[PDB]
């Protein structure tokens, strides 16, 4: 395998979790305990880097599997979920991210912000973009149209009228 | 001009145009200080690590920081970087069977690494047979800048362990040793390491334990330019800061790349020429080599510059560069290594790139033996001509591999050439180079270049 | 029984949820709160609301009828005078 | 005139001029000071540690640190470097087999090492078995300067232990076991140590916890210059601070080879013989070797020295001196250790290089058992020799291994000669050694010493 | 005079002439104090710890430190040292093969040890089997001074385990070697305790605390001292000072000074008292290793006086007090169960009282029984001849016949021979001694040896 990052932040201490769904029927829910974490994974960017042999990870498969495999079916690797940290600075100077975590803040982020997905063709992004309910009126998040949430996600440029993201 | 926006001891003043320490307060520089040894720093005023790296622009230029960093590491501009990798000394597999691996690690930055844990992957042909973490056994409490764990004169320690507490290798099935008698070899490389960094805190002492290089390496990734030098037998890796492409708030300095060269490896520069360590590293002398979004932004940026040189390309963030001093190099001036003399040469001349060129009038000869070169390798020649005619026609005749006849259309300057031919075999036809020319011609820095075989 | 933890931001602001289990408020709010159950057939939804003790005058906790229990349970919308759910009545 | 820079209760005006402690408080240095005891200390004003060590300059010069410290430790110039290595005493091979080993660590640095943790490799030809860390059975809690653990009069312990926990070690196969059989011996060398330091916390108990050696062992190494000295029997090592090169900001203080040795040694000097422990090491009376960049530092230098002498050139950083006390030494002074008495020697002389000299007047030869002699070792002859004629031509006819025939021509002054040999086999020939002059020559400091098998 | 220089309450004054300590203050001393039975206490101005011990100057004088640390280390010029010893009790093995082994810790210095947790090493003859730390099973939680773990008349603790795995030879020809009549002998190499710090609370706190901190320090700046008395054997140290230093204020004693203050010994007059049993001069044999030998030689000239005990003592130096077995002064001590022959006790040349008038030849028949076989011996006595012309052989009968002669000084002269007894069912001992003419003899004294 080999583990992909399509977001915003790096995620330290990567331990992804995930089951052998096998098109159908989950298998075993696998998971990277010690020599298959990666110190770092930053953003656009694969654990091991580009060039480098692909991380191999350490299970039965019935003759049924493999008849419907060989016929129009394909594998999936599902993920549940990724544990991992981040930076904090502090007062002494250093970037502690041990302790600091990628699961507290998760549930909170994706409750208040609105789903956006580009793909490319060739490589995929996702970004999280806030906003406001209804009901509050204590909110003050501010309320924007898409076609500002998309300049603002993906960082395109806006000659004109028209958007372009890297030409 | 007692101000200070990023609280680093720095006033702001001092910190935009160029300052040094001394006696531990920072002063503004002064040109007659370059007579007496000290340097001209320079950072950026909005950001306490400029480089990204943990110490701060203080403390690299009073030089307060560990006393195995390197001297080079000392600018605000050059991240302090252990580059540590693990290089195979021998392999054993006996008899199902067992494989015991001797690693003895390499750093290569210009920091240590303390308590250094490199993840190692064994893969035979595409396949990772395991992914092995170093244990108890296998750590390296120290690894100083440029030298081995461990030290040269020692044995290399074995790798047999798949987890804590007394594991052993082995393969799974009889698979692996039945096509490893096919004639395939294992390769070995890191996917990660892990190791500290020292601090003096405030009670003195140097704790490297709530410490770890792996906060920094992302961040360092992001804000500097690769930078390598290869001197054949030793590898050097730098990273130096950049400014950001589209950003008001950034002030990471601009500088060139040969200035940044001149920077990330503290090589004395004589007026124009850059030497090292007595080995050239001028643009002329050496051959660079780029990966490919580097080499679309040089080109773009020759044209707009009048000199047309690539030391003057101003540094950018996020390219890849490769500097391999070139094995044999001959200038006609002060350093001739080729073991065979050419032929057709006269020294009596004064249009050189440096000194003197070389007129040839006919064609010249080279006869170079397969003793001193290394087998199942590529090369390329290299060298620069010169034609004020600009209506005599070039062809080279190289013997390798497969014979290489090409054609070379002179300039009016002098213009740098390459050609890439491979040869196999240490037992093999003797290898031939021919260059031949209608008139009389100019040669000046002709080199032949070690790549990757 | 089931384990796990809360979140509640800090001095510095960065949420911990290390040492804040769940279970230690578990026996509290099953003996001062009502138990009601919401069902509609495809999904379940389950509250708690505050009431008050009988006997005890120092118990300041408010006063509420059912009819107020289910609208602030659920958040419910009352049109006319029926209670709204998210249009099923 | 009180500045402190560094902060370490030391003014600047005294730790550049000189200074001693007195009371416990810096006083200025006053020449009247020596017959009493009281010592020079001079250091860099720019750093707590001027020599990078744990301890400050303060700590150091005033006594205030672990009282197992030595002496000479408490220079401000030196550091407390503590070199441990193992001692494989003994072999156990039984049944794949098993292997029991017994070990008795070493100290021979100025500091000592709590809670020592040696890792130890297994190296048979080439390939190492496996690397070995130190167990809780086998971490030694204390280990004193120049002693051991265990302290002599106990038995090593043992070494049977594979990995953490305790797992019976075993060679992997019978290929080993095989090649055994042939006479191949098995070797142990010490890649690293890692032990703690001992300091007082505010409340006045030494903790020895959380301070670690392998911080500090980086920083030292490439601060300081490497010395060694060998006195047949046993080994002391010590590292000195030095001065950087090209730094215009360190203020390190500079001295010389000859003074460097006095301070790393704490050696009585009475105006110019140095004694150590009573065996004198002067230059003049001791042969040095060195590697291959203070070979080339040291000639360099000589040229722009008049007096010419070793023991009066700069120390300067990153130097390794090993120094070895001649095993076999005659002065025809106050020494002669040599078993049999010489042939043709006359005492009557005051040209020599503390009293009188040898006035030979033809051939000097001289007969050596073995009796007390190391078979299969390597010796080198040294002594001096003076002809202010410079007209007769010295052969030397050495008996070894492979006969030695070598023609001297002596200098008009005192000249040093060196030559090697090597003895092979305890029951073998007799060595020969003879030497001719043609007419009268003067001789004085003849030694003998041994080197590497 | 209120200086303090080291910052452990007491003036700098008092700690270089004398002082004691009372009401929890310390008072410069007075010749009038010593009928009420205080102290002198003097140590030096310039350290916490005098002695290098963890408790400070202050804390040893006043007693405000553990309460199980002895009377004879609450001095500061006496350190506090846990000399903790491992001694093995019975021996069993049985199916490679098992070995079980019955140990018993022993205290014998002057503080407690704390969760003592010592490492053994198991030899046969030069090849150690193995090195054993002590389990969770095998720590003792106090170690008290003179006492041991399991205490008196407990069965001594076991020890099999090595990791976990039991202990167990590595091969079958460690068995072969044993039934050849070869033992195994366990000893140790190191220990690790714990000592007792009052927190700020008023508890005693033994966690963070641990004594291998506190041992190469301690073992740097004290002068080695074993007093041995046949049953019960004390070890002691005594801080010195450096002979090259001048900042150096440890203050310096004799040895016989120390030996008092090392086992606060009492004085009636001149003789010294452990506790009961003489230890003056002439009544103790002492034994010292290479290096103090040269060194007393060396001050022993220099000195009119000319007693050993009044010799300064200098760091770095090992002493051991060796009480004889057998010891007769003919004024109030005869343990022999035989008594000699021509002896008389009228006389008043003695060393203190009397000595005995010789007219002759003196010979004394010792019986087998109440001497120990297979261990070495030295006869001691003092000669006195102010005629300096008889000269006196001996002829002792032993393993190998002993023939040595005598040449008495004019003063009284300290005479030491060495000879070993071998055998239980062997020969008895023959002790004669002839003399030409008169001499006084004094001090007699038998002593069993290493
Ligand atoms: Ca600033
Ligand atoms: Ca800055
Ligand atoms: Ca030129
Ligand atoms: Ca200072
Ligand atoms: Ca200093
Ligand atoms: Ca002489
Ligand atoms: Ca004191
Ligand atoms: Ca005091
Ligand atoms: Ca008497």
């Amino acid at each position: 395998v080999r583990y992909y990052n399509t977001g915003t932040a790096p995620m330290y201490k990567v331990t992804p979790t995930t089951n052998l769904v096998l098109d159908g029927e989950t298998l075993a829910t696998i998971k990277a305990q010690d020599n298959q974490i990666g110190n770092n994974l930053s953003p656009n960017e694969t654990y091991p880097k580009k060039g480098l042999s692909p991380l191999a990870l350490n299970i039965p498969i019935n003759y049924d599997q493999l008849k419907k495999l060989d016929s129009g079916k394909q594998i999936k690797l599902e993920t549940t979920q990724v544990s991992g940290n981040y930076g904090t600075k502090n007062s002494q100077g250093q970037i502690i991210t041990e302790g600091n975590s990628w699961s507290n803040y998760i549930s909170q982020i994706d409750s208040v912000s609105a789903s956006i997905i580009l793909d490319t063709g060739s490589q995929t992004f996702e970004r999280r973009v806030a906003a406001k309910e209804q009901g509050n009126p204590e909110d003050k998040t501010p309320e924007i149209t898409i076609g500002e949430a998309i300049k603002k996600a993906f960082s395109a440029t806006k000659n004109g009228e028209l958007l372009y993201f890297n030409g | 001009e007692d101000l200070d926006t990023d609280n680093d001891n720095i006033p702001d003043a001092y910190e935009k145009n160029g300052y040094t320490i001394k006696d531990s307060i920072a002063v503004k520089w002064n040109d007659s200080f370059a007579e007496q040894g000290y340097k001209k720093y320079v950072s950026s005023y909005l950001e306490s690590n400029t480089a990204g790296d943990p110490y701060t622009d203080y403390q690299k230029a009073s030089g307060s920081i560990d006393k195995a960093i390197k001297l080079e590491a000392r600018d605000p501009l050059v991240a302090a970087y252990p580059v540590v990798g693990v290089g195979m000394e021998n392999l054993i597999i006996s008899t199902s069977a067992y494989i015991n691996a001797n690693v003895r690690y390499y750093n290569t930055g210009t920091a240590p690494m303390y308590k250094v844990t490199p993840t190692t992957n064994l893969v035979l042909d595409g396949e990772t047979l395991a992914t092995i973490k170093a244990q108890d056994n296998q750590i390296g409490n120290n690894l100083s800048p440029n030298e081995t764990y461990p030290k040269k004169g020692l044995s290399p320690l074995a790798l047999n362990t798949m987890d804590q507490f007394n594991a052993r290798l082995i393969p799974i099935n009889y698979d692996q040793l039945k096509k490893l008698d096919s004639g395939k070899q294992i390769k070995l490389e890191t996917t990660q390491v892990s190791g500290n960094y020292g601090t003096k805190n405030s009670q003195g002492q140097i704790i490297t334990e709530g410490n770890s290089w792996s906060n920094y390496i992302s961040q360092i990734d992001s804000v500097s330019a690769s930078i390598i030098l290869d001197t054949g037998s030793q590898t050097f890796e730098r990273r130096v800061a950049a400014k950001e492409q589209g950003n008001p708030e950034d002030k990471t300095p601009e500088i060139t790349i040969g200035e940044a060269i001149k920077k990330a490896f503290s090589a004395t520069k004589n007026g124009e020429l850059l030497y090292f360590n007595g080995i050239p590293i001028d643009e002329s002398c050496v051959e660079l080599i780029f990966d490919d979004n580097t080499s679309e932004i040089i080109k773009e940026q020759l044209k707009y510059l009048d000199d047309k040189k690539i030391y003057n390309v101003k540094l950018e963030r996020g390219m890849n560069i490769l500097i391999k001093v070139p094995s044999y190099f001959t200038n006609f001036d002060e350093y001739n290594n080729f073991p065979a003399s050419w032929s057709n040469i006269d020294t009596k001349n004064q249009d050189g790139l440096q000194s003197v060129a070389n007129k040839l009038s006919g064609e010249t000869k080279i006869i170079i033996p397969m003793s001193k070169l290394k087998p199942y390798k590529r090369y390329v020649f290299s060298g620069y001509s010169k034609d004020p005619s600009t209506s005599n026609s070039i062809t080279v005749n190289i013997k390798s591999k497969e014979q290489k006849t090409d054609y070379l259309v002179p300039e009016k300057d002098y213009t740098k050439f390459s050609y890439e031919f491979e040869t196999t075999g240490k037992d093999s036809s003797d290898i031939e180079i021919t260059l031949t020319s209608s008139g009389v011609i100019f040669l000046d820095n002709l080199s032949i270049t070690e790549l990757n075989s | 029984q089931v384990s796990g933890n809360y979140g509640t931001k800090n001095s510095q602001g960065q949420i911990i949820t290390e040492g804040n289990s769940w279970s230690n408020y578990i026996s509290q709010i099953d003996s001062v709160s009502a138990s009601i159950i919401l069902d509609t057939g495809s999904q379940t939804f389950e509250r708690r609301v505050a009431a008050k003790e009988q006997g005890n005058p120092e118990d300041k906790t408010p006063e509420i009828t059912i009819g107020e229990a289910i609208k602030k349970a659920f958040s419910a919308t009352k049109n006319g005078e029926l209670l709204y759910f998210n249009g099923i009545p």
